[PDB]
């Protein structure tokens, strides 16, 4: 029951190694930019609002939940 | 005015500053109390809310309009286009000190600050209401 999890590393890597081939422009993985963006975005929650700092704040934070899940899972 | 020479300029334009002012210092902490600096700075904007509310206004337009006013941060009747100052009641948007925009004397906050600061905490501490 341990074998499946092994080759998916092999299968994933290729896909994303090929993915590293396909788009050579590459950033940090693991949701590195979101928090920055989450900041960078609700930075507009200071900049944007007559209203939508809410929307810009609410937009900014939902980024983080994917790795936060990965953090939390 | 007589007793307090120091007096807080602005009614609600402080709210957005005081929001972002700490929301600036929020991220500086990191970790959890980065949140302690946020909901704190979140809980401010009800003052623009309730004043918008009780004026039949909507601070979501007003209090958000607030937070857009800044160079970095301050509540001052220097330039309200680029900074915060004041407030209304009938509206609830930043206005100036000689104009409309509201005031406080110096003292009231720290009391109501620490009051609300202590208000939330203590009833929290107890989880057991129960009886003998």
């Amino acid at each position: 029951q341990f074998m499946e999890e092994t080759e998916r590393s092999l299968h994933d890597a290729i896909m994303i190694v090929r993915r590293a081939i396909k788009n050579d422009s590459v950033v940090a993985g693991g949701g590195a930019i979101e928090m920055e963006l989450s900041k960078y975005l609700r930075d507009y929650s200071r900049t944007i609002p007559g209203k939508q700092q809410l929307l810009i704040g609410a937009y900014a934070k939902a980024l983080e939940i994917i790795p936060r899940q990965l953090c939390d899972n | 005015v007589l007793e307090s020479k120091s007096v807080v300029p602005g009614g609600g334009a402080v709210e957005a500053a005081l929001s972002i002012y700490l929301e600036n210092y929020a991220t500086s902490m990191g970790s959890r109390e980065q949140l302690a600096i946020a909901e704190f700075a979140r809980s401010l904007l009800v003052i623009p809310n309730t004043l918008a509310v009780n004026a039949a206004q909507d601070s979501t337009d007003l209090v958000a309009k607030l937070r857009a006013f800044h160079n970095e941060a301050q509540v001052n009747p220097e330039r309200k286009n680029l900074k915060w100052i004041g407030l209304d009641l009938s509206n609830g948007k930043p206005r100036d000190n000689k104009q409309a925009g509201v005031f406080e004397p110096t003292i009231v906050k720290v009391k109501s600050l620490k009051f609300a600061t202590e208000a939330a905490i203590t009833i929290l501490r107890i989880d057991d209401l129960i009886k003998l």
